[PDB]
């Protein structure tokens, strides 16, 4: 259950500023290690975040065409693993292309999606020797990924809460005649919320409900009565205020999201491979 | 030194979820897929899926980090 | 690490368990999925009657898990001829097992490996469910499971008939078997094969009918048996009271939907009736 989960206890943070602090610590600490070992070789934290967004997109479409078809719960778990790992680790120390594959590999085990290592690595477009070397790299990084997750492997995703809200709407909110037409636009909005840091800042239920109400607004249906009288928030007004503020803050995180620029990524990848060829 | 039942009181930080028994009574089970006879013979009902989905939808909806 | 070895405790085919300083340390496919299952589930669970995972660490594609150290298990208690198992002792063991199981079931997890040696006891008399290597979340139509789970003597008839979809009944039936093993001091239904397991179940408890289990014949590996009348429970358990017999009847209902849940079992008169469950400190120590 989310309400006593490790995700809620340890991996839901107060603000975007705190996440920025954690990533800044990671970048600073790798810089300190690199100077203590032996300049503009280093990536800035915003450069690391740009590369992390690019490689999260890469992880998404790796899972999208993965055969056998990967459940959405596994994909969400893997993306959450990626986000959590790079909160406290630098892409200059651990390459994101290996880490994203390791995240998918571990999420397949945690979510009980039985995949053999050969059929896992068969999904990469590489020569068989390259597949073997990728597999060896993943097996090298699997324990590291688990340690950096602090052995918190269960990830609570917004998908089942989304389904539960649809059930509750169909059963208890007749003035929304057919909640199912809200699905697609809500799902789209969920996919956008996932690109942001919201999964580290909000509960899965809050994320699902925000997606649903944003879909309703795109269809020009108001749902204030679902919150106030169905979820019974008209009896605890400060709860309604907090929930509305949470949803507005999420919508603004989606509004101010900036995808990695392709020229930006082209340059930053050269910098990253320079970092990893050296050191 | 006698025992008496007391239900598990764990804060869900969210709206109240109706009990398993009441889901059909309240019209929830009209919106979940019916359990097949093979599923039913093993003890799996649509009520289980519905209850878990509702519990996840309401879990921590009001909680602040 | 920070844990110094003291004793070798056991060898299971997936791990070696050793006492350490007091805790118990359990030490091309990558990290083993049974250990990952134990980690992922026990990290999300906290209850006095569920074994506590204290830490995890390791090296390379190996891994070690830290647990609270447990003194003994229910199997050793059952097989010890020198321990008298008073009704209060049985009530205490059942109460702790059911409270742990109720907590586990509210969090939508099935243990699926319930048996006396998986019900561990500490020096304070607190019973804890252990060995979550077969445990799995339930309540999802997207998930299909295997039927060969649960050790044969404790395997529910719907599992023996091959249920790919099941709920808490697979635990409760095992609970009943454990209860019976506590009463008889011998395994209740010791089948040497799955077919023989079903045979012993139907010989003792009767062959269920359509009224008893309406969709019985829909299970993929269902097969018909001779009509065994069954032995009345009070003949099998000749020293049990009516409340205990009602509890046993509830745990062994052939219908998995009608089989009593952990919550329903805890609400029964048996637990609230006299005598009370013994305190943990007074439970017999082998
Ligand atoms: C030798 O004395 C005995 C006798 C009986 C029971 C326990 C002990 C000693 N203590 C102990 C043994 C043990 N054996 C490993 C498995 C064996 C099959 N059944 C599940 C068990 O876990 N495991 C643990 C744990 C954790 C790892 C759950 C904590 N104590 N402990």
């Amino acid at each position: 259950m989310y309400h006593n989960s490790s995700q809620k206890r340890h991996w839901t943070f107060s603000s975007e500023e705190q996440l920025a602090r954690l990533r800044a610590d990671a970048n600073r600490k790798f810089r300190c290690k690199a100077v203590a070992n032996g300049d503009p070789v280093f990536l800035e934290p915003h450069e690391e975040m740009t590369l992390c967004k690019y490689y999260e997109k890469r992880l998404l479409e790796f899972c999208s065409v993965f055969k056998p078809a990967m459940p959405r719960s596994v994909v969400g778990t893997a993306c959450m693993y990626f986000k959590r790992f790079y909160l406290n680790n630098s892409v200059m120390e651990y390459h994101p292309r290996i880490i994203m594959l390791t995240c998918a590999f571990l999420a397949c085990k945690v979510d009980e999606f039985n995949v053999s290592s050969p059929q896992f690595v068969g999904n990469l477009r590489e020569s068989p020797l390259g597949q073997e070397k990728a597999l060896e790299q993943i097996l090298e990084y699997e324990l590291l990924l688990i340690q950096q997750l602090n052995f918190h492997l269960i990830v609570h995703n917004p998908y089942r809460p989304f389904e539960g809200f649809l059930i509750d709407l169909k059963t208890r909110y007749p003035i929304l005649e057919n909640p199912e037409i809200l699905r697609k636009t809500a799902d789209d909005f969920l996919n956008r919320i996932a690109l942001t840091d919201a999964y580290l800042l909000y509960t899965p239920s809050q994320i699902a409900l925000t997606a649903i109400l944003s879909s309703a607004s795109r269809a020009g249906i108001t749902m204030e009565s679902y919150l106030s009288e169905s979820l019974m928030l008209k009896e605890n007004r400060t709860c309604l205020s907090q929930l509305l503020d949470i949803m507005k803050s999420m919508r603004n995180l989606v509004k101010k999201y900036e995808p990695p620029r392709s020229e930006e990524v082209a340059v930053l990848k050269q910098k990253l491979e320079r970092c990893h060829s050296a050191e | 030194a006698l025992y008496e039942y007391q239900p598990l009181q764990i804060e869900t930080y969210g709206p109240h979820v109706p009990e398993l028994e009441m889901l059909g009574r309240l019209g929830y089970l009209n919106h979940v897929r019916a359990a097949s006879p093979q599923d039913l013979a093993g003890g799996y009902t649509s009520s289980l899926a519905c209850h878990r989905a509702l519990q996840d939808a309401f879990s921590g909806l009001f909680w602040q980090p | 690490k920070r844990y110094e070895k003291l004793d070798f405790l056991g060898e299971g085919q997936f791990a070696t368990v050793y006492k350490a300083r007091i805790v118990a340390i359990k030490k091309k496919d990558g990290i083993n999925r049974t250990a990952l299952r134990e980690i992922k589930l026990l990290q999300e669970l906290s209850h006095p009657n569920i074994i506590g995972l204290l830490d995890a660490f390791g090296h390379k594609s190996n891994i070690s898990l830290v647990f609270d150290f447990m003194e003994t298990d229910l199997e050793v208690i059952i097989k010890d001829n020198s321990l008298v198992l008073t009704p209060s002792h049985i009530k205490a063991y059942m109460l702790m097992t059911l409270q742990g199981l109720e907590y586990l079931h509210q969090h939508w997890i099935l243990h699926r490996d319930l048996k006396p040696n998986n019900l561990l006891l500490d020096e304070n008399g607190v019973l804890k469910l252990a060995d979550f290597g077969l445990a799995k979340s339930f309540g999802s139509p997207n998930r299909a499971y295997t039927h060969q789970v649960v050790t044969r003597w404790y395997r529910a008839p719907e599992l023996l008939f091959g249920a790919r979809m099941y709920g808490v009944g697979v635990d409760m039936w095992a609970v009943g078997c454990i209860l019976a093993e506590l009463l008889l001091r011998v395994p209740f239904l010791p089948g040497d094969s799955d077919l023989d397991q079903l045979t012993r179940i139907f010989e003792t408890l009767g062959t269920p009918t359509e009224e008893q289990w309406p969709d019985m014949c829909s299970l993929p590996d269902y097969v018909t048996f001779k009509s065994f009348p069954g032995i009345p429970l009070h003949h099998i358990f000749s020293a049990a009271g009516d409340d205990l017999l009602d509890l046993i009847q509830g745990l062994f209902l052939f219908n998995p939907c009608a089989r009593i849940t952990a919550t329903q079992a805890l609400k029964m008169k048996y637990f609230s009736n006299r005598p009370g469950p013994t305190p943990g400190c007074q439970l017999p120590r082998p």
